[PDB]
């Protein structure tokens, strides 16, 4: 089986940027054969370079395709905000067919600082044995955020959930969720309930926190 | 089933190139320009070469790619119903063996004669000539000329034959030739395809290195242009007729040659994922394009006659063995240089009949092995076998008559058959099997089904086209005579049988192999219509 | 015009067996090779099968071999694969796609169906409402969130006053930790829209008939 990996796996770039990914094949292809998918999110893979260098029906002129044997290369010659999506390389010279690892095109944008939010586990979560802290980051530039929960100071690390957002479609922001989950008897023993949001916008991190009191 | 492959991919492209072009594409072709309106008549003939030529050329060749044996077996496994296209396809080629191979003989007994500081054929003053020798040729029958003298009283002894019954004396001098061709098709066919492919190198590929210094010396001969125009000067008026409709359309079935199982086997022999697309346009464009080439190399001197020699282009344009065995010799003996270019002009006469040949016989080795598994075993030993029945039989077109032989077979023996034949390889699989089930096939080899174009030309025109030949070949049907000389009532029966012969089994296997299988009627109709493929 | 709609697909267990459906309109469905790709939640596309325009041809993914069977029906214009022995990693959305011609490539794609073949138990979902901690009234806009805890399988619909609160509203995708699903959703409305409208987070988990709301009341 022909193995297609793709670089870069994210490519991160501006509307007006001129962007190149590459597709390596383990073993050689003929250029009739290799071809090219865009992905939107939430949507199913449209043709969008066959045979190399053809550009399906609709396709943008700023598209276009090369390479051989084991090298091909899909080239936007002036990114605009409508590419952001996953272009998959696939291989319909032998069989097994096979597609690509993919390369996802985001949208570069100024940096933003995370809007943390903190709550408490609701009365009625406690009437059960569990107790669930959540912290929430939102609207912030770049993708990566470290989270960090501390039970009295002391950081406790075990017994969470982080889940991140899909780049908004607005304002090219992300967010992420994290949740603590202790049970209602651990929870209920200890008094201070602090999250730490480090980012690249700051030197200090960002502290917003809350006590069972009160 | 892991059978041989072709040892290099021009290998296969040569012996096809080798096998479609041939005799027809020099000594018949040009004749139909000049005839049917010069340049005028390459448009009847090209659209028909686009929609009844290259469809049979391009389907064989993807059905021999595609199921991997020859024809008796492939057409077995396509239809059952009609495995007998196998049977007379092989038998069609097999009768034409018996007197195609003689025209090779004649081609060499005149390269042998070419060793001497005058050709022999020159002067009207030898032992065989008569009083009514001429120089060259003439409106008359009974005043011939000197090239057409040594021809008929020297290298047939024609005028010692009274018919076909009186064979007379066997040529000695003239069966030793027929046994030089029949060997270099042995040392290059017994080891199968590993040699034969290396083979067709040299006789695909010489008539082009001929081809060339023949088309340079004919165009720098006084009058060299004056035949140019005799052969493509237009004449548009032609295209309104049917009868330059017609001959297209026959020049270009019969000078492709789709149907004998020849490109079946050689295609048979390939990868199954071979773009046999580009192998069809690509070698049957070659052969067109050497057609015209050759027209250039043969009308050039053609004009350098009728200025340098004083002739009627009437008299010397013709076509078949008299165009390369009496017209353009005499040509030749007048030249500079003159013994020089009949040599290479003799061999490119033979190298463009032995590639036609291997084609022919690869059909039946091929079809008869991939059915036949004793068969298979001894090819080196089989190959000898039919090898010498060709040989046995073909002392009778040695003989004083020998010719008569050969013209009862040429009207005869193949003519009418395999234009039957490949009506019923036409239908058989374009509505039988289906184009549903073919395009399936090729997009599977290829990669792409063929466009729309091909299947409803291979649906509809490819069936009329077949007919439109059959029709215009049988109106034009008298008993048959040469010359003076009109052939016994028995001897037009006798060629009827060969005709029927090969195509009696279309029915007959189908007959046959209908009750020998079980069930009722329409329960056993979709038995010998399901394929092979069908069946796992 | 040309139109691709497959069908099946829900939740399977380990060595079970489902049959999914395509159903071509739209083009002479009979002319044309048709193949069935799958896209891995890892969003990996993988091509599993191909059968020709009227069936004679057929490859398998050798990772799908034996198990898989892919079939057409040309009166109907109808897809079909038909899957047995089913290993978990077969889990995918499933897309049927048109590609007659290896040198173009797959021209049309469906919208896929999903099948997620697993073992773990259908589980209600818990719906808690996250207020705030107590603060002043910071700024002018202030945030609240809807905790869906525990639930399988997928997928849940969250919502805030049943449609009419786009402003704002971040809705966290699922993870999936030790066979459960959990699932937040935050929304910023101006502080002078709340605590006055009903900011409410109205839940719904069609696997186990779950539709609950939930008003986030002040603390
Ligand atoms: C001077 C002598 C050599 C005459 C030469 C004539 C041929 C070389 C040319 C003349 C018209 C050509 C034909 C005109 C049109 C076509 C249509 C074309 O149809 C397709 O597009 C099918 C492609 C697909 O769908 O797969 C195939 C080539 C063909 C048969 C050409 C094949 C080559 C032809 C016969
Ligand atoms: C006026 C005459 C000389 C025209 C020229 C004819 C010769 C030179 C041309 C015509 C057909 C050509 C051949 C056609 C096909 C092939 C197979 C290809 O895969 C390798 C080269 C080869 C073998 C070409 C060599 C040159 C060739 C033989
Ligand atoms: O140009 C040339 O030299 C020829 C080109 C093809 C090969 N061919 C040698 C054997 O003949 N092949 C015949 C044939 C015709 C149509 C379809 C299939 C085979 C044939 C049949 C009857 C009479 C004459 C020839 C002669
Ligand atoms: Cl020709
Ligand atoms: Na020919
Ligand atoms: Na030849």
């Amino acid at each position: 089986e022909n193995v297609l990996t793709q670089s870069p796996a994210i490519m991160s770039t501006s509307p007006g940027e001129k962007v190149t990914m590459t597709c390596r094949a383990s073993s050689s292809v003929g250029s009739s054969y290799l071809h090219w998918y865009q992905q939107k999110s939430g949507a199913s893979p449209k043709l969008w370079i066959y045979s190399t260098s053809n550009l399906a029906s609709g396709v943008p002129a700023r598209f276009s395709g090369s390479g051989s044997g084991t090298s091909y290369s899909l080239t936007i010659s002036s990114v605009e905000a409508e590419d952001a999506a996953t272009y998959y390389c696939q291989q319909f010279s032998g069989y097994p067919l096979t597609f690509g690892s993919g390369t996802k095109l985001e949208m570069k944008r100024a940096d933003a600082a995370p809007t943390v939010s903190i709550f408490p586990p609701s009365s009625e979560q406690l009437t059960s044995g569990g107790a669930s802290v959540v912290c929430f980051l939102n609207n912030f530039y770049p993708k990566d955020i470290n989270v960090k929960w501390k039970i009295d100071g002391s950081e406790r690390q075990n017994g969470v959930l982080n889940s991140w957002t899909d780049q908004d479609s607005k304002d090219s922001t992300y967010s992420m969720s994290s949740t603590l989950t202790l049970t209602k008897d651990e929870y209920e023993r200890h008094n201070s309930y602090t999250c730490e949001a480090t980012h690249k916008t700051s030197t200090s991190p960002i502290v917003k926190s809350f006590n069972r009191n009160e | 089933d892991e059978r041989e492959t072709w040892s290099g991919k021009v290998d296969f492209l040569l012996s096809v190139i080798g096998y479609a072009v041939g005799l027809a594409n020099v000594w018949r072709f040009p004749y139909l320009c000049y005839k049917n309106g010069g340049g005028a008549f390459l448009v009847p003939y090209g659209i028909m070469l686009a929609v009844g030529g290259i469809p049979l050329f391009y389907m064989e060749l993807a059905l021999g790619q595609h199921n991997r044996k020859g024809a008796i077996t492939c057409w077995g496994r396509l239809v059952p119903l009609f495995k007998g296209i196998g049977y007379a396809v092989v038998l069609i080629s097999f009768y034409l063996n018996f007197y195609y191979n003689v025209i090779i003989a004649w081609s060499l007994r005149f390269f042998f004669a070419s060793f001497t500081n005058s050709l022999p054929w020159t002067s009207c003053n030898n032992i065989w000539n008569t009083p009514n020798c001429r120089p060259f040729e003439g409106h008359v029958e009974g005043f011939q000329s000197a090239a057409s003298e040594y021809f008929n009283r020297y290298i047939l002894e024609l005028n010692r034959s009274e018919g076909i019954h009186d064979l007379g004396a066997i040529k000695w001098d003239m069966a030793l030739c027929l046994l030089i061709v029949y060997l270099i098709c042995y040392f290059s066919l017994w080891k199968g395809i590993s040699t034969s492919g290396k083979v067709v190198w040299f006789t695909a590929l010489f008539p082009y290195a001929a081809l060339l210094i023949l088309l340079i010396r004919g165009l720098t001969l006084p009058g060299s242009f004056l035949g140019i125009q005799y052969y493509l000067t237009p004449n548009f008026s032609a295209i309104y007729k049917a009868e330059v409709w017609a001959d297209a359309a026959t020049q270009v079935f019969f000078s492709l040659g789709p149907g004998l199982g020849s490109l079946l086997a050689y295609a048979s022999y390939n990868k199954y994922h071979n773009n046999v697309y580009k192998d069809a346009l690509l070698t049957s464009f070659i052969n067109s394009a050497t057609s015209f080439i050759a027209g250039f190399v043969i009308f050039s001197v053609l004009g350098y006659m009728a200025h340098t020699l004083g002739v009627r282009i009437e008299d010397v344009a013709t076509s078949g063995p008299g165009l390369v065995f009496v017209v353009y010799p005499a040509a030749i003996a007048t030249m500079p240089a003159s013994t020089f270019w009949a040599l290479i002009f003799f061999m490119m006469l033979a190298t463009l009949g032995l590639d036609s040949q291997f084609g022919t016989v690869e059909a039946i080795i091929t079809a008869l092995s991939d059915e036949f598994p004793k068969i298979k075993r001894n090819r080196e030993l089989f190959v000898a076998g039919l090898f010498s029945l060709y040989f046995v039989v073909g002392l009778a077109s040695c003989t004083q008559g020998g010719f008569y032989f050969f013209h009862l077979l040429d009207r005869y023996a193949a003519g009418y058959s395999i234009l039957v034949a490949v009506f019923f390889e036409a239908i058989a699989v374009s509505w039988i099997y289906g184009t549903n089930r073919f395009s399936e096939d090729i997009r599977d080899m290829i990669g792409f089904p063929p466009g729309r174009y091909w299947q409803v030309c291979w649906r509809f025109v490819a069936p009329i086209f077949l007919l439109f030949i059959t029709v215009y070949l049988l109106i034009g049907y008298e008993p048959l005579t040469y010359a003076d000389y009109v052939y016994p009532s028995w001897a037009n029966a006798l060629g009827w049988c060969i005709a029927g012969s090969s195509v009696v089994m279309i029915p007959a296997v189908a007959i046959f192999k209908l009750l020998s299988t079980p069930g009722s009627l329409r329960q056993r109709f979709t038995i010998l219509t399901t394929p092979w493929r069908d069946q796992q | 015009e040309v139109q691709l709609v497959e069908s099946g697909g829900g939740l399977v267990k380990p060595g079970g067996s489902l049959k999914l459906s395509c159903a071509a309109s739209g083009f002479t469905f009979s002319s044309y090779a048709m193949s069935w790709v799958r896209q891995s939640p890892e969003k990996r596309l993988e091509w599993v099968a191909e059968i020709s325009s009227g069936g004679r041809y057929i490859y398998y993914s050798d990772t799908v071999t034996g198990r898989f069977t892919i079939s057409r029906d040309n009166a109907r214009n109808i897809l079909h694969l038909e899957m047995s022995s089913l290993r978990s990693e077969d889990t995918a959305m499933y897309y049927c796609a048109r590609g007659e011609v290896r040198q173009r490539g797959f021209d049309y794609w469906g919208q896929g169906t999903t099948l997620t073949v697993s073992s773990a138990k259908t589980t209600a979902p818990s719906v808690y409402p996250l207020a705030p901690v107590c603060g002043d009234t910071t700024g002018s806009s202030v945030t609240l969130g809807c905790l869906v805890k525990g639930y399988f399988p997928e997928p849940v619909t969250l919502t805030w006053n049943s449609g009419s609160l786009s402003s704002g509203v971040h809705t966290f995708p699922a993870v999936l930790q030790s066979d459960l699903y959990t699932l937040s959703s935050s929304v910023t409305v101006t502080s002078s829209t709340w605590p006055s409208q009903s900011i409410t987070c109205n839940v719904a988990h069609p696997a186990s008939s779950t539709k609950v709301d939930k008003k986030i009341e002040p603390r």
